[PDB]
RNA sequence: AGGACCGAACCGACUAAUGUUGAAAAAUUAGCGGAUGACUUGUGGCUGGGGGUGAAAGGCCAAUCAAACCGGGAGAUAGCU
RNA sequence: ACACAGGUGGUCAGGUAGAGAAUACCAAGGCGCUUGAGAGAACUCGGGUGAAGGAACUAGGCAAAAUGGUGCCGUAACUUC
RNA sequence: AAUUCCUUGUCGGGUAAGUUCCGACCUGCACGAAUGGCGUAAUGAUGGCCAGGCUGUCUCCACCCGAGACUCAGUGAAAU
RNA sequence: CGAUGUCGGCUCAUCACAUCCUGGGGCUGAAGUAGGUCCCAAGGGUAUGGCUGUUCGCCAUUUAAAGUGGUACGCGAGCUGGGUUUAGAACGUCGUGAGACAGUUCGGUCCCUAUCUGCCGUGGGCGCUGGAGAACUGAGGGGGGCUGCUCCUAGUACGAGAGGACCGGAGUGGACGCAUCACUGGUGUUCGGGUUGUCAUGCCAAUGGCACUGCCCGGUAGCUAAAUGCGGAAGAGAUAAGUGCUGAAAGCAUCUAAGCACGAAACUUGCCCCGAGAUGAGUUCUCCCUGACCCUUUAAGGGUCCUGAAGGAACGUUGAAGACGACGACGUUGAUAGGCCGGGUGUGUAAGCGCAGCGAUGCGUUGAGCUAACCGGUACUAAUGAACCGUGAGGCUUAACCU
């Protein structure tokens, strides 16, 4: 089953009648127009290639704009690709809107999370700090010991060290979809999706039911 | 915190493989005084994009 | 991490920038074109240009604010008398950054920040 | 939000004025206990004669915290004093038959039906 | 277990100290006197004689008196 | 944004009264005990009001049965049935957090008669 | 009145952090103990190496002390490297 | 050894607050410490604040926090008074 | 016990729990009377233990302000 | 021995199975519940405290369990220095004595800016055979895997009672991980107010400087956790111990030799992330270049005049991206940043004037004024006309094709 390319507008809440504040994330999901359907004979697998949004005519390039004028479609801002399942067909310029999610109950919002920069091990891997007093010399937030004495004469691969934290793709799974507001092109999922405000979210229905 | 073998003039030259300067790309020609300057900076005579912004 | 923040530090503590930009907002009003570095000029726009928007209503309450932001009466007597009705219709953008190359002492990117209606 | 070494007030007339959480029950490495959570206490101060005595080791259910509890609409109920009602070691039911001060709606169950049926104001 | 006292570096690494917990009677004897645990296990097995025999000869004089 | 500030102003309440810090407000909240809906009252000094539109709150500090109790009601919540201002108070501060160390004659905030 | 009390100059140097190719071959910063006494300090004098001096630690005697430094015997000697 | 955060005896001692030669801010005066410009990562140093708990830390309340002034009421064991 | 090896002696106090501590017992491995014995008010930058106050000490670290770190320009070391 | 720093702790670990729990079994002197023991199994998980320098240990209290070991009895160019290997001092003791003690006791400097391998990150170069913008297939590699209690089945089966299930389902917790700021909060030396000492603005008034942001009290965005969303799975393949079916060699018996089915948190997948430098350099879609000549040492050759494409880079305005490069947005045909305008929010009734008051002060003007990073707008200033780099139809050989 395909998913739809959203955008994180922000977070707010939906009060029930009961007095239950549901933290929902307003994902606007505009019309996802297909640009290229892929098949087993030509492409080796089955998937559609959707796009969303609009883009400046002096900023789309001629290789990129010729890809859309083949499909008969307005130049969107990106090109995402959704693996089709079995018994599921779409055409070359069909516009897909948020009423696909109108009957699902849990989605998997995949976004590009925030960027914490070069972040040390107390922030990245949740190491403990060393003792802030009792004599500690220049070693309050360091990783400490990163190996053994001469039997491994090496740090092992996949060592938890400092470095870049975030700005990576992550997937938050099984978010309970609260409202499919197809009037104003929205989708409200209960919880905290990755990425900052205004980033692209790739909302797909849940693989784990 | 200190070496055990003197690194060669091969490794020194390879370390300096990225320490080479990139020149100026192109100088922008002003359209009134005609002289060349850095792109988006004023000239050395006080002109910028035609108009005289400050006397010399 | 500097997510969504604004305001350069300029390697100065917060009681120095407030007393550096106050000297620099005065000297930009007094001379109408000053040559400073490019980050100290881009942060000067957030100080001088609100001192000219304050100058569009000559009142005793606004004289005492523009004197609290500058502590120089000659600068306040130029903001409200001269630079007030000089920029009486311009919706912001009261001053102009003119990049002027590099400084021969420390290779700083310099700039001329001038008022718009100077010459 | 009660951890070990927390001095708690006592919210009944079992006999203590000041008890100390020495263990947080219910799981491995468990840090904190909200309301309705069983802690193991020791009695650090007692009324001069009563049902419990200075130095006993027994269980208590925390009925008021200063970190409070968050209702499902996000609304929080903060108190001022960390206070608990002293249960028993075997039966795990309260000792003093008269609760003092308010309790919360997160306390009531078939387990603590006997506390919210002795409290003055169940918030 | 390691010995606990002065004596340097052979103290510091090697164990050379033995505690014996005689399980049914509960009598423990914690001998750390010499530098080798062979002269220090035998001096703690020869004290479980004098702390079990002399505590059964002193139990059958409680039920003698 | 704009879509955020449109999903909020279609779930706000249109009848929140105008109360300030210091007012002895009297909030009647719903209480669902068992399977019955009754309406419990909560009266005390407002010590803070946090305005964010839909996410608005107000902290009410009373002295219930000797023990001081605070409670941060979400203002546009559907569980606050009726906010009612019984007494209006006079303070020169916006968040009355000095009333936490005061009990009795020292927690007297005088009445604003305006 | 006081080898009296609190506390600056001044004399010290108890803890900590920094520093350890330092700013400094022992110091800075936050504290610290004495502060009319067996106190402290200026300027000169005096005691010399098996000797000085030492409220005594083998301390100190010119960044050197279980016997100074400089020259000399001297290219001591070295079954050791 | 340095245009070195050390060391160096005397003399003069203004204002307001203060018991004062403390300390805060100032006068006569003298300076901004001979590398600067950006950036606002880890991590280190020097600081500020902190939810609920308050020695659970640890070799040890190390270090931080805390206490801090004057007037008056009041002040225990012990005591060589 | 600045002395006790066995030893974390045993009993009592304090602790939810106390190899330390305090009070006693004496079976002093190996205290003892000016290489002084035992007391001792005051005093100590003295050693051990406890309690209130207090707090990032810690559960558990979060943020912020400055000096470095990082980048550009100038001068330009070192151990190995 | 021209130095291989040493016990315990702390911070990280990582492997082994002789497994503490969770999983699967056999046997039981296994009725049930609970056990006993043995085989299979390393996927995860595997206490906080009192005393001691302690490892060890006892104890308090948890826990599904608090495994045993390797790794220089891991880990001091990561940290601690209580202990122990120094110098001071004392006691007990031995010695006439200097001194001595696996006897004790108080005090006692822990250095190094990373060249290399290693590892975590992030780039530059060229390669992939014309160049370029994108979208991916996934060989490979990593991450994740823990689990309690309660309820239903059922007070059923079992049992004489006491007690009390397997199998299966539903909740809701601990611990851990990831994302996030809507909420509750922390910070918020860039916002607003109170206030002390002083100084300055000619003075009163009003304000600013400095005293840790002077000391405070609130607090926007941001980042954050204690805050709240989600996660571990289900299934599938082939199995371990184990139980089988049919079944001979061996007329019986037999799970195995031919054949066949079952079987666990392990294994391969499923789930998330990276990923064609996967040189075995892959695939698909799109775009762009259709000029003339010389020369000889004829070839995948140098050179010349014209030409300079798609695109990229640079520069600038910059970013919820960021050490620097990178990545992303924008560049007048323009909301990229600042300003401006309106709002929000925070502080909590500015100044000036008037009045009440002998005055401090109070009140009206007044929810006033100011209001950072926020939200919605607006071209007001800065984002330049160019130029620079990239070229001009893409080798050879066979094959199916082609008219
Ligand atoms: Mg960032
Ligand atoms: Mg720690
Ligand atoms: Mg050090
Ligand atoms: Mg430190
Ligand atoms: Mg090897
Ligand atoms: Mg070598
Ligand atoms: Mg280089
Ligand atoms: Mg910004
Ligand atoms: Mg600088
Ligand atoms: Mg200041
Ligand atoms: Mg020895
Ligand atoms: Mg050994
Ligand atoms: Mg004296
Ligand atoms: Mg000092
Ligand atoms: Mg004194
Ligand atoms: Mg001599
Ligand atoms: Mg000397
Ligand atoms: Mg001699
Ligand atoms: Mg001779
Ligand atoms: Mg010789
Ligand atoms: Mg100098
Ligand atoms: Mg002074
Ligand atoms: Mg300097
Ligand atoms: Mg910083
Ligand atoms: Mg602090
Ligand atoms: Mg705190
Ligand atoms: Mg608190
Ligand atoms: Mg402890
Ligand atoms: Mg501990
Ligand atoms: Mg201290
Ligand atoms: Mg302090
Ligand atoms: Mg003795
Ligand atoms: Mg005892
Ligand atoms: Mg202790
Ligand atoms: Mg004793
Ligand atoms: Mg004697
Ligand atoms: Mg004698
Ligand atoms: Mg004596
Ligand atoms: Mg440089
Ligand atoms: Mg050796
Ligand atoms: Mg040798
Ligand atoms: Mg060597
Ligand atoms: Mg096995
Ligand atoms: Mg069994
Ligand atoms: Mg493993
Ligand atoms: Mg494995
Ligand atoms: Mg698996
Ligand atoms: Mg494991
Ligand atoms: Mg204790
Ligand atoms: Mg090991
Ligand atoms: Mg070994
Ligand atoms: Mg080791
Ligand atoms: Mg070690
Ligand atoms: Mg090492
Ligand atoms: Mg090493
Ligand atoms: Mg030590
Ligand atoms: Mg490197
Ligand atoms: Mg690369
Ligand atoms: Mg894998
Ligand atoms: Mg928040
Ligand atoms: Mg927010
Ligand atoms: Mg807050
Ligand atoms: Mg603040
Ligand atoms: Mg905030
Ligand atoms: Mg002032
Ligand atoms: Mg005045
Ligand atoms: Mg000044
Ligand atoms: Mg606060
Ligand atoms: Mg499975
Ligand atoms: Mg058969
Ligand atoms: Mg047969
Ligand atoms: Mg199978
Ligand atoms: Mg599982
Ligand atoms: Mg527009
Ligand atoms: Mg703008
Ligand atoms: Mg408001
Ligand atoms: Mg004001
Ligand atoms: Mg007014
Ligand atoms: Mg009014
Ligand atoms: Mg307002
Ligand atoms: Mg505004
Ligand atoms: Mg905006």
């Amino acid at each position: 089953m395909i998913g739809l390319v959203g955008k994180k507008v922000g977070m707010t809440r939906i009060f029930t009648e009961d007095g239950v504040s549901i933290p929902v994330t307003v994902i606007e999901v505009e019309a996802n127009r297909v640009t290229q359907v892929k098949d087993l004979a030509n492409d080796g697998y089955r998937a559609i290639q959707v796009t969303t949004g609009a883009k400046k005519a002096n900023r789309v390039t001629k290789p990129e704009a010729g890809h859309f004028a083949k499909a008969g479609v307005e130049a969107g801002r990106g090109l995402w690709e959704f693996r089709l399942a079995e018994g599921e067909e779409f055409t070359v310029g069909q516009s897909i809107s948020v009423e696909l999610f109108a009957d699902v109950k849990k989605v998997d919002v995949t976004g590009t999370s925030k960027g914490k920069g070069f972040a040390g091990t107390v922030k990245r891997w949740n190491f403990r700090t060393q003792d802030a007093t009792h004599g500690n010399s220049l070693s309050h937030r360091v990783p400490g010991s990163i190996g053994q004495n001469q039997t491994p004469g090496k740090v092992f691969k996949g060592k938890k060290m400092a470095g870049q934290m975030g700005n990576e793709r992550v997937t938050v799974q099984s978010l309970d979809v609260v409202r499919v507001d197809a009037e104003r092109n929205l989708l409200l999922v209960k919880g905290a999706v990755p990425g900052a405000t205004g980033s692209d979210l790739i909302v797909k229905p849940a693989v784990k039911a | 915190a200190v070496q055990q073998n003197k690194p060669t003039r091969s490794k020194r030259g390879m370390r300096r493989s990225h320490d080479a300067l990139t020149a100026v790309t192109s100088l922008s020609v002003d359209k009134t005084s005609g002289e060349k300057h850095l792109r988006h900076h004023i000239t050395a005579d006080g002109y910028y994009r035609g108009r005289k912004v400050i006397a010399k | 991490m500097r997510h969504r923040k604004s305001g350069r530090q300029l390697n100065r503590n917060s009681s120095h920038r407030q007393a550096m930009f106050r000297n620099m907002a005065g000297s930009l009003v007094r001379h109408e074109i000053i040559k400073t570095t490019l980050p100290k000029a881009k942060e000067l726009r957030r100080v001088v240009e609100p001192l000219i928007t304050l100058a569009k209503t000559d009142s005793v309450a606004n004289r005492r604010l523009a004197f609290a932001r500058t502590r120089d009466n000659e600068i306040v007597a130029k903001l409200f008398n001269e630079l007030g009705p000089r920029f009486a219709s311009r919706a912001g953008g009261y001053t102009r950054i003119l990049k002027c190359g590099f400084r021969a002492g420390d290779n700083a990117p310099m700039a001329y920040i001038e008022l718009v209606d100077r010459s | 939000m009660i951890q070990e070494q927390t001095m708690l007030n006592v919210a009944d007339n079992s006999g203590a004025r000041r008890v100390m959480c020495i263990k947080v029950l219910g799981g491995s490495h468990r840090r904190y206990a909200g309301v309705g959570d069983i802690i193991k206490i020791t009695i650090k101060e007692a009324i001069p004669r009563g049902k419990v005595k200075k130095g006993d080791v027994l269980k208590a259910v925390v009925v008021r915290t200063k970190k409070g509890v968050r209702r499902p609409d996000g609304s929080v109920i903060r108190f001022d004093g960390n206070a608990c009602v002293l249960l028993n070691n075997n039966s795990e039911q309260p000792i003093g038959t008269r609760i003092f001060g308010p309790v919360t709606r997160e306390l009531r169950s078939e387990k603590f039906m006997k506390i919210i049926s002795l409290a003055p104001e169940v918030l | 277990f390691r010995s606990s006292g002065a004596g340097g570096q052979h103290v510091n690494t090697t164990d050379s100290a033995i505690r014996i917990t005689h399980l049914p009677t509960g009598i423990v004897v914690e001998c750390q006197d010499e530098r080798s645990q062979h002269k220090n296990k035998a001096k703690a097995l020869s004290v479980l004689g004098a702390r079990i025999h002399a505590a059964e000869m002193a139990k059958r004089q409680q039920a003698e008196a | 944004s704009n879509i955020i500030k449109q999903l909020e102003q279609e779930q706000m309440k249109q009848d929140v009264p105008s109360f300030r810090p210091g007012d002895t407000v009297e909030v009647k909240v719903w209480v669902v005990e068992g399977s019955k809906k009754r309406l419990q009252a909560f009266e005390g000094v407002v010590i803070a009001i946090r305005n964010r539109g839909l996410h608005s709150a107000f902290t009410v500090r009373k002295i219930s049965n000797g023990e001081g109790v605070e409670r941060v009601f979400q203002t546009h919540s559907p569980v606050v049935d009726s906010i009612s201002v019984k007494r209006r108070g006079a303070v020169r501060k916006a968040k009355l957090y000095y009333l936490r160390e005061r009990t009795g004659k020292a927690a007297r905030i005088k009445e604003r008669l305006n």
